[PDB]
RNA sequence: GGUGAAAUUCUUGGAUUUAUUGAAGACUAACUACUGCGAAAGCAUUUGCCAAGGACGUUUUCAUUAAUCAAGAACGAAAGUUAGGGGAUCGAAGAUGAUCAGAUACCGUCGUAGUCUUAACCAUAAACUAUGCCGACUAGGGAUCGGGUGGUGUUUUUUUAAUGACCCACUCGGCACCUUACGAGAAAUCAAAGUCUUUGGGUUCUGGGGGGAGUAUGGUCGCAAGGCUGAAACUUAAAGGAAUUG
């Protein structure tokens, strides 16, 4: 895929973990 | 020698415009499009048709007074393709070709010390 | 059932003074009715005439002219100045590659009040004998090739209104007074004054406008 | 010795009302607080007291001015567009 | 690799021109990478001439051609006007005709 | 209750010797001492007034008149002004545009003061607390807080009641609705987010 | 410019700063010329004026304010007018001024 | 009107075209180039003002005051964010007309944010010459930009000059191009990417098979979006470069 698409993909896909992260906080 | 008038061809693309008016402006005399002169859309604006419509706006200008006419040539411009249409020619070409005179004709397309954006973004109309 | 042609008043257009032919072309109006008549109504208009086309010979080919309607008598209706535009032809090839473009303006009035704009182009041109390939100035020439053609317009003006600015014009005798401090700084081509609008006129004066005519 | 990070007079409201609004009011307080030069004496000297009301220490003149600035935006445009425009009659 | 010293067009010691929009499909270009065509050209055409002067006033008249400068993108100036492609050493010659 | 300051402004009496003072909004940047005129033939400086008729398009007043001599009724409140948009000499009328975006037309004769009203920005400013709406609405009337209908029993209002609170019907009522039932979004002929731009053509 | 003769002024003439001495300057005659800020009041001004044309003391309205005019002479409190009394090199008193 | 063709759309509201004038905000056409300037980003209407700079000229002045740089700092396209203003144009989102097997697109329309500006953030681009800086040396040619020098050179007429623009030779310092290649390279190519197993002028920084992955984690910066710093387990025999023939 685009690199730049997969730099997208992890891009959101750390801002999902960031969300997941604070639950627990 | 004639009774003058300006003669104001725009020619775009899709269509092709003549019409002739009072040397002032204010006051029309006669128009017909290249659209009127045939039902297609697409031929909206062929020298075909161009022509069958100067062929009407001759008539009605001998037919109502103007003897002469001055012509006033014109693409779409602004910040669009800038150059003539297929129908500017064909028009002049069959107008003086119907027994009305010519006489100093410049080329009144708008012309911008550019800008306003262009359409269809940086990227170009891409099909 | 109609066709306005049945119906429309017509008309004749004179020109004013300082050319050759007054008279110029026709028009058409509407009958001067009762409610809505052919005298206030429209005349106001303006008309375009290549000044070729109105003083005969064709060393004027370029150099259009605006015309306006104010006043009106009997099928006879004159005119006066209300601008001059170049052509597009001559401008687009007077503006070759391979030289300097150099433009400049000022806005200022007249005795018989009346305020324009006039413009000024010109060109650099190499120098018969020049080996090198363009012939540029240096910028230092262009603001003072501005400042000249600056100073020179503004004297230009408001002398006798348009009136003898237009008996100015016509010769083009500003031209060469450019052409004549110019050389002193920098060759230069064509050199012309291509625009002048306006933008505040006075007031009708009736007298006044009368002058160019008989 | 450096007070609070970023609250500075804005501190009195302790943790209520939210950043944002605080924000806000800080940069207004700090507006209307502040002292003016003055436009006649010139001392830096005209304190506010009542939206508008924009009066100076000693030589006692007092401006009508923005509600929590001396002179807001909007009326120094209008100052010099009124310039340009009386210029046009005396020309 | 690399196949082009000028590598797109024409920018040697300046960061930054500023572009242009193509004539034909409007696609954004710098103004030194643009490809350009100045189409100066009669009013008139081919057989109109003719039936010009005939139908006239004034002697000959004088005649006043049209000049627009025109900018392609590229694919636009390769898809139609100047381009063809050249092999890896005529590419080189920037001689016009 | 005034969100912009005044300005006691005094006078000579034309017609006996004595002072006589007059209370006028605050233009911004008119000052203690500053001397002001007043009049047809008076000139174009910020806190004078003069009538529409004379002053040029562009021209930025204050506190106008709806009618000449009404002494003063258009934009007067804190920050607000009126732009004069062109005059028609024949009949004179001077067409201004309000605050409101609204463009209206009126007598040359109206006059108006040079200027913007004092005390503009003063909306910028969060109140942040209740009481300093309290300390607002105690010196202007008795409208604060607010019930919402929708918190009220029906004998209260058109929202009352419910087992939820829901407004239960549309709250969009007519224009030709009858007292006791305009509560809601009177005569409104649209309703929701506004997006986009707004600013009058 | 008129900052710059008034600086060389300073550093080789004798002056004398502010309201009370310029009026004491001005009975006796001693002042050369008296500069007057923009903005100090006009009865300050229209005072200083009679008592300047009573002595003939030619006036200079200085286009800045009383704090650019203590600058101007180079110290750092504001002054609303100076007096001259010996013009050093400077030809203050005999230029355009 | 728009397209390949269309349709959505606009048209007694005389559309589209014409004429006169007016308002708004953006922009800076042609002249514009293998041309200029700036540390880079970047910068193209006039005119005023404000300070700044290189090159050049120099029998001026100081006299080692310098070269390069962890830390730290200034600036930093586009977008994006805060609060105003502005909001013509074009236009992520959205909705539509079509096309299509489908068509969340390409094409056409409506158009939010945005696009411009002020105050403040953000700190990243193929931010590219994919080539660190200071110094030295090594090889031809014609252009050109700036500066300077030289000439009983040309053109400007007046009374010769003075000027100005031109011409010719030289010389500093620019932006590039040409041809060579003693030389270098895996090659493409390179006046440096040359003066390297005949390996040392001074200094900064980065890389050490591919994937895992700029992921996890900690720290830190940010309003946020995100920036900086930045692993391992495990996996794997090739990924990769340049040239050749198909
Ligand atoms: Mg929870
Ligand atoms: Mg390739
Ligand atoms: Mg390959
Ligand atoms: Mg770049
Ligand atoms: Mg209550
Ligand atoms: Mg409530
Ligand atoms: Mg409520
Ligand atoms: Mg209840
Ligand atoms: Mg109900
Ligand atoms: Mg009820
Ligand atoms: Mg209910
Ligand atoms: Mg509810
Ligand atoms: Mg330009
Ligand atoms: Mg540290
Ligand atoms: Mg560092
Ligand atoms: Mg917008
Ligand atoms: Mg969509
Ligand atoms: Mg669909
Ligand atoms: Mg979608
Ligand atoms: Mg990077
Ligand atoms: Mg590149
Ligand atoms: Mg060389
Ligand atoms: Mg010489
Ligand atoms: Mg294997
Ligand atoms: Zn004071
Ligand atoms: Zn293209």
């Amino acid at each position: 895929m685009r690199a730049k698409w997969r730099k997208k993909r992890t891009r959101r896909l750390k801002r999902k973990r960031r969300k997941v992260r604070a639950r627990s906080k | 020698s004639q009774v003058f008038g300006v003669a104001r061809i725009y020619a775009s693309f899709n269509d092709t415009f003549v019409h002739v008016t009072d040397l002032s402006g204010k006051e029309t005399i006669a128009r017909v499009t290249g659209g009127m002169k045939v039902k297609a859309d697409r031929d909206e604006s062929s020298p075909y048709a161009a022509m069958l419509a100067a062929q009407d706006v001759a008539a009605k200008c001998k037919e109502v007074g103007i003897t002469a006419v001055h012509v006033k040539i014109r693409a779409t411009g602004g910040t669009r393709t800038k150059t003539p249409g297929p129908g500017g020619q064909a028009a002049l070409r069959a107008l003086a070709r119907s027994g009305l005179r010519i006489g100093r004709i410049e080329d009144v397309t708008p012309v911008p010390s550019d800008s306003t954006r262009k359409k269809g973004g940086r990227r170009g109309r891409r099909l | 059932v109609v066709d306005p042609f049945t119906r429309k008043e017509w008309f004749d257009i004179k020109a004013p003074s300082t050319f050759e032919n007054r008279n110029v072309g026709k028009t058409l109006v509407n009958k001067s009715t009762g409610l809505k008549s052919a005298s206030d109504a429209l005349k106001g208009r303006v008309v375009e005439v290549c000044l070729a086309d109105l003083q005969g010979s064709e060393d004027h080919s370029f150099r259009k002219i605006k015309l306006r309607v104010d006043e009106v008598q009997g099928k006879n209706l004159l005119t006066n100045f209300h601008g001059m535009d170049f052509t597009t032809d001559k401008l687009r090839s007077m503006v070759r590659k391979w030289q300097t473009l150099i433009e400049a303006n000022v806005t200022v009035k007249t005795s018989d009040d009346y305020v324009l704009r006039i413009f000024a182009i010109a060109f650099t041109r190499k120098q018969a004998n020049q080996v090198k390939r363009h012939s540029y100035a240096q910028s230092s020439h262009i603001r003072a090739i501005r400042k000249v053609i600056s100073e020179i317009l503004t004297k230009e003006v408001q002398g006798s209104t348009l009136a003898q600015l237009t008996s100015k014009l016509i010769p083009e005798v500003i031209n060469k007074e450019i052409e004549n401090a110019t050389k002193d700084i920098f060759p230069l081509q064509n050199i012309h004054v291509r625009k002048v609008k306006l933008l505040k006129q006075p007031k009708f004066d009736v007298g006044a406008l009368m002058a160019l005519h008989g | 010795a450096k007070r609070t990070k970023k609250v500075g007079i804005t501190g009195k409201y302790g943790v209520r009302y939210g950043s944002s609004l605080r924000r806000q009011v800080k940069k207004l307080e700090i507006q209307q607080h502040a002292r003016y030069d003055c436009s006649f004496c010139g001392k830096k000297t005209v304190k506010r007291g009542a939206a508008g009301i924009w009066t100076c220490s000693c030589c006692k003149k007092t401006v009508a001015g923005g509600a929590y600035t001396v002179s807001t935006a909007a009326a120094a445009t209008v100052r010099s567009t009124i310039r340009r425009l009386r210029e046009m009659v005396e020309a | 690799p690399k196949k082009r010293a000028s590598n797109g067009r024409n920018k040697k010691g300046r960061g930054h021109v500023k572009p242009v929009r193509c004539v034909n499909c409007s696609k954004s270009i710098p103004k030194d990478k643009a490809i350009k065509r100045m189409a100066i050209r009669n009013i008139v055409e081919a057989a109109a001439v003719r039936d010009l002067s005939e139908a006239s006033v004034y002697p000959e008249y004088a005649l006043p051609k049209t000049y627009n400068k025109l900018h392609y993108c590229v694919s636009c100036a390769i898809h139609a006007r100047i381009v063809r492609v050249r092999s890896r050493e005529d590419r080189k010659n920037r001689a016009p005709p | 209750g005034r969100g912009a300051p005044l300005a006691k402004v005094v006078f000579r009496d034309p017609y006996k010797y004595r002072l006589r003072e007059e209370i006028f909004i605050a233009n911004e940047g008119v000052h203690t001492g500053q001397f002001i005129y007043a009049g047809k033939k008076a000139s174009l400086n910020v806190g004078n007034v003069l009538p529409l008729g004379s002053v040029p398009e562009g021209t930025i007043v204050s506190n106008v008149e709806e009618k000449p001599g009404d002494r003063g009724a258009l934009a007067r409140a804190s920050g607000n002004y009126v732009i004069i948009i062109g005059h028609n000499p024949d009949e004179n009328k001077t067409r201004v545009r309000l605050p409101s975006g609204a463009k209206k037309v009126i007598s040359s004769d109206a006059r108006g003061v040079i200027g913007v009203i004092a005390g503009g920005g003063r909306v910028d400013k969060p109140l942040l607390k209740a009481g300093r709406a309290f300390h607002k609405y105690r010196l202007k009337r008795n409208s604060w807080p607010k019930t919402r209908g929708v918190a009220m029993n029906p004998v209260d209002h058109p929202h009352g009641g419910g087992n939820h609170q829901h407004i239960g019907k549309a709250s969009t009522i007519s224009r030709g609705a009858v007292s006791g039932q305009k509560a809601g979004l009177i005569a409104a002929r649209r309703t929701g987010l506004l997006r986009g731009s707004q600013k009058t053509q | 410019s008129i900052n710059q003769k008034l600086a060389l002024v300073i550093k080789s003439g004798k002056y004398t700063l502010g309201y009370k001495s310029t009026v004491k300057s001005l009975r006796q005659g001693k002042s050369k010329l008296i500069i007057i800020a923009a903005n100090t009041p006009v009865l300050r001004k229209s005072e200083l004026e009679y008592y300047a044309m009573l002595s003939k003391t030619k006036v200079y309205y200085f286009q800045g304010g009383n704090n650019e005019l203590g600058t101007a002479v180079g110290k750092l409190f504001r002054v609303g007018v100076v007096s001259i009394l010996e013009a050093g090199d400077s030809d203050i008193l005999t230029t355009l001024a």
